[PDB]
């Protein structure tokens, strides 16, 4: 509920996967790709990964 | 210093330290405090 | 409840040598890293977060 | 007045775990010997470990390579567990090359003649259908732990990534001093030292190295005349 | 050894109180430092040290050592 | 590997029978690795000889008092304990104390047989008053370390044989500590200081040499498993 965990939008099967992204083939017939934050910077100077 | 021969809580230790400060020079008092600190830590580790 | 913990401390899985290292009182017998002699009395041990 | 002298015998629990029985010692003396041996075994047994890596298309630790499921920083932690053994005094180089989908198991590493990798079932990374891993590893010798800032050379390239080194063939050591009251008309002890190494050498070699290290110090003690 | 020596009681036996001892030692230390600084010149001014010293010893320590040994005097002007 | 900095041992002498040894610069750790072992082997791994039991004439195991002697039985036993002796026969050997008349009875009045010697004849044993008589038998034998009073071996063997504690080890007191030594390069290198206090017979240096020999043999026992094993070589 905090919102820091990536969550799928519609049920499907993971079509392709890599440390930078995840492409999922939705059951309704569409494809959706999620991009992951890698070594960003938060307001306090920590690392978001 | 005369032999103590009785259980030393924190009041007795305060009395002894006050007597040492009252009757002895400062270098001897500092050395005695260091000795007491070292022995206290050593026997507190093995206290159980 | 503490009753359940006290009951469970007697029924863990024994290690490879078939011995439960922590006694039913929750205290374990430790050795001394430097001197090598065992400590006189058992000491509490467990996992903290 | 007691003429019997100590003696040491071995028992094999499994491939890489041994139990050494020393007896009959003087009373109150087993714990000190056991702890001395344990400290020496856990401190000063030489080995080898990877001390640097460089990947084809990487500049630093805080980045990711295409076609792999893991970051470089999360792959350094996987290669820090490699159990390698080397016979060369100078640094040696190994190459890891993998193409196509699957798992980059530690067995895929092709080492030169002289060095060996002893856990060939370790999982380093996972590759998809558009990923190729080409990486170069450096192996040296030593003992203890080196914190990757000692591994930083003067002429470091931008592409060279130093790594923490853990040279320690020993995994877990313990001891038990049975007050067996060995029947000698008096009190005596029986020390039992249990040693488990991490599949790089066998416990007999570790015990021999510990004994060789410990005999020298008491050798310089006895020369006092 | 160090800041602890020489013992404060032995020093106070040679003066009136702490407040006068501070000034006495500080003045002697300034004299010693001034002597050292202008040693390159051929000069007859300031004197000391009056005890065996080290390669590089703080002038205040030397001043306290001489005060304890009893090689100085204090007057009131 | 190579040690890269060879530790050395140095001695200081305080009294005729007190010494302070310093071993430095030891690697990180290695101050407790060979400190407690040194203490233990010095205190309980060196042969010696001592008294085991006495039989004072005219006094049973009751310690009410010794007629004709100012000191009580506990004082007599404690005085006997401080005696330092050397022996050669494995079996226990008995010697007789025959002092008589008013005055001072010391260790110089004993008549040891062949093979046993007393290294402090000037020790005081007791005082005699009122023309009393002191007849004693002292049994001495060899051993290692400190063994408490061996209890009654046979109840009906005799009446007056009082067993006593036996201090066989020449070394009486040992202590150790470790400190940081190195300044130029990276610090935390260990320096070990061992304080040793022995009795009138042996010197601290001989005790240190014997301890070193014993420990070297004990650990060569383990080294023999595989002689061709790489350790920490030292060079010279």
């Amino acid at each position: 509920d905090a919102g820091d965990v990536l969550k799928a939008e519609k049920d499907g099967v993971v079509q392709e996967l890599s440390a930078d992204y995840i492409t999922v083939a939705n059951d309704d017939g569409t494809y959706i790709t999620y991009r992951l934050h890698k070594f960003s910077r938060s307001n306090q100077g920590t690392s978001v990964n | 210093y005369p032999f103590v021969d009785y259980s030393v809580g924190k009041k007795q230790l305060s009395e002894i330290v006050n007597d040492l400060a009252e009757r002895y020079p400062k270098v001897i008092v500092a050395a005695t405090l260091d000795n007491l600190k070292a022995a206290g830590f050593y026997w507190a580790t093995r206290s159980g | 409840r503490e009753d359940e913990l006290a009951g469970l401390l007697n029924h863990t899985i024994p290690n490879r040598d078939g011995e439960r290292m922590v006694l039913p009182t929750g205290k374990a017998r430790l050795f001394d890293g430097r001197s090598g002699e065992p400590f006189p009395d058992p000491i509490s041990v467990g996992y903290m977060y | 007045l007691i003429a019997q002298r100590p003696s040491l015998t071995e028992e094999v629990v499994d491939e890489f775990r041994s139990r050494f029985v020393i007896e009959p010692l003087e009373p109150g003396f087993g714990y000190t010997l056991g702890n001395s041996l344990r400290r020496t075994l856990l401190s000063s047994i030489p080995g080898a470990a990877v001390t640097s890596i460089r990947i084809d298309g990487v500049l630093h630790e805080f980045t990711t390579v295409p076609g792999v499921k893991e970051d470089v920083t999360d792959l350094i932690l996987n290669i820090k567990q490699l159990v390698v053994s080397s016979e060369h005094d100078e640094p040696v180089v190994m190459y890891l090359r993998k193409q196509g989908p699957g798992l980059v198991t530690a067995a895929d590493i092709a080492p030169p003649a002289g060095v060996e990798v002893h856990n060939p079932d370790l999982v380093l990374a996972t590759l998809n259908g558009k990923g190729k891993l080409e990486m170069e590893l450096t192996v040296e010798r030593g003992r203890g732990y080196v914190s990757a800032v000692q591994n930083k050379q003067v002429g470091q390239e931008i592409g060279r990534i130093p790594v923490d080194s853990i040279y320690s063939p020993v995994l877990k050591v313990t001891y038990k001093v049975e007050a067996t009251r060995v029947e000698q008309r008096t009190d005596f002890d029986k020390l039992i030292v249990d040693v488990e190494t991490k599949q790089a050498m066998r416990p007999r070699d570790a015990m021999a190295s510990a004994g060789k290290t410990l005999v020298e110090l008491f050798g310089l003690a006895r020369e006092l005349n | 050894e160090g800041i602890i020596n020489p013992p404060i009681d032995e020093l106070l036996e040679a003066t009136d109180s702490k407040y006068s001892l501070v000034i006495y030692a500080a003045k002697r230390a300034r004299q010693i430092n001034a002597y050292y600084s202008q040693l390159g010149e051929g000069l007859l001014e300031y004197v000391g040290p009056l005890v065996d010293t080290h390669v590089h010893e703080k002038p205040l320590s030397i001043a306290l050592r001489e005060i304890n040994a009893g090689l100085l005097t204090s007057e009131a002007i």
